[PDB]
Formats: structure tokens, C-alpha cells, sequence
């Protein structure tokens, strides 16, 4: 009938709708599979990880169009996120969509953890995908996130060499305006040291976990995390001034929630 | 990466 709809042992009048309804999906996390396309896909299939999506490095095309793999419906959690927090949420599973990208992440080459970089061809298919997801669920800008901005100890992915700023000019995800990274930069060049503690206020508030008593290994692991996303040539996990800036800009623009 |  008008709005009516039955069931098994009673019916349901659905002619008046609630103002107060909104998406349970807020949270675009980005990750690498740090392994090959079949590899990475027997393991997002299997019984201890998922995700909703899987972008081959270079998509096969199709119709003109790129082929991206989707495991899980988005009205279902994936097991991407694990252990993480983010801008006062916990269990990320419960509330975003995971996407992984292909691509090999880090090697230890002389000491030096060397990243991988992404095919300019995946970026391109995961454009599409990321904008359609975002309108679908009206994903702010601010919560399209690393997973190593979700749990800052134990992920470093997408990586220092992951396009962030790229994929902000196409209007996925969080940038600061540089003319306020500027004037929060208020005189200092851009390495010049900050106070640790001050620093980590600014990342907690802006959703990085930080909790009262940690290691300074700890605290250079959440810096160092915001850095991959927002400052990525220089990414030591070292306070200074440029990094203050940058998260003193993004504050005032998309707040804190 | 991934990782319930």
C-alpha cells in the first residue's frame, strides 16, 4: 500500500521519514598490497583479511574503461582497517570502505626503506572509483585516509610515494591552502624545530591516535605517519615547523569534527 | 597490508 510494507507478523508504515538519517560509511582508507595481483588477491579472499576493492598496478581495460576487482559489498565491513582509530572512531572496519592498490610498498635497500611508485595508470582508475564512493556516502575530504593515519604503529601504507596532493586537485581528499601553510609557518624555515608535545596535540585533534604516555619511537611513528600523507619529502617523524604549519592549516580548514 |  502508500508507504506500507508487510511482513511475517506484522506490517511497517514507512510514510514518514526522519531528518536524522545519515550514511553509515564516513571513512575512505587507502591501502597497498605490498605483494602481485593474484598473490594479494588469494589473501583478500581467505579468512583473515579483506577488503571492498583490489586495483590491479595497470588495469586491463575493458570497453574502454579500467577493471578494478570488488570482494566485498560495500554494505558489509571488510577486514582492512584492523586495530586503528581516527578522529575520535575506533574500529574503522565498522565504518569505511578499503581500497587496495597493487603495489610492492617498501624494501630495505642499504638500510634504506626505499618505496615503491605508483603506475600513473592505477592512480587513474582509482580516481573514478574514490569520487563515485565519496558522493555516494558524502565522505568528507578529511576522512579519506592512509591506513598508516588509522594505526600509525603498525602501517606505513600507501607510502610516502602515494600522490596525495594529485588526487586533492581532483577533489579526493584533504590538502591545506600553501598561502596558510605560510602563515602558520610565521617566519621559521620549514625545518626549523618544534616542540614535540605541541606537535602532537595538533595531530591528535586532527584525528592521529596519541595516547598520554608514549615512547619517543611512538611519537616519531604518528609524526612520521602524517608526514607519508602531507609532507612527504621529509618524513623522519621529527617536529618542526613546516609539519606544524601544514597541521595548524588543515585544522583550521576541515576542524576537527 | 590489510589487517578484523
Amino acid at each position: 500500500e502508500k508507504g506500507i510494507v508487510e511482513k511475517e507478523g506484522y506490517q511497517l508504515d514507512t510514510r514518514r521519514q526522519a531528518q536524522a538519517a545519515y550514511p553509515r560509511i564516513k571513512v575512505l582508507v587507502i591501502h597497498y598490497t605490498a605483494d602481485d595481483f593474484d598473490s594479494s588477491l588469494a589473501t583478500l579472499t581467505d579468512k583473515q583479511v579483506s577488503s571492498h576493492y583490489l586495483v590491479p598496478a595497470v588495469p586491463p581495460r575493458y570497453n574502454g574503461k579500467p577493471r578494478i576487482w570488488q570482494l566485498v559489498p560495500e554494505q558489509e565491513l571488510a577486514w582492512h582497517a584492523g586495530i586503528s582509530a581516527w578522529r575520535g572512531a575506533t574500529r574503522l572496519n565498522d565504518t569505511s570502505i578499503g581500497i587496495e592498490l597493487e603495489n610492492r610498498g617498501w624494501q630495505k635497500s642499504a638500510g634504506v626503506k626505499y618505496f615503491a611508485p605508483f603506475e600513473p595508470a592505477q592512480i587513474q582508475a582509482l580516481i573514478p572509483l574514490a569520487k563515485d564512493i565519496i558522493a555516494r556516502y558524502h565522505i568528507k575530504p578529511e576522512n579519506v585516509v592512509a591506513h598508516a593515519d588509522i594505526a600509525p604503529q603498525r602501517k606505513d601504507d600507501p607510502g610516502p610515494l602515494f600522490p596525495w596532493q594529485q588526487l586533492a586537485q581532483q577533489g579526493i581528499g584533504a590538502w591545506p591552502d600553501a598561502q596558510r601553510v605560510n602563515f602558520y609557518l610565521a617566519g621559521r624555515a620549514p625545518h626549523t624545530p618544534v616542540d614535540t608535545a605541541s606537535l602532537l596535540e595538533l595531530l591528535a585533534r586532527y584525528g592521529y591516535d596519541v595516547k598520554p604516555d608514549m615512547t619517543p619511537r611512538e611519537q616519531r611513528r604518528v609524526i612520521m605517519a602524517f608526514q607519508m600523507h602531507f609532507r612527504p619529502t621529509l618524513y623522519n617523524g621529527e617536529a618542526d615547523a613546516e609539519t606544524q604549519a601544514i597541521a595548524e592549516a588543515l585544522l583550521e580548514k576541515y576542524g576537527q569534527d | 597490508x590489510a589487517x578484523k
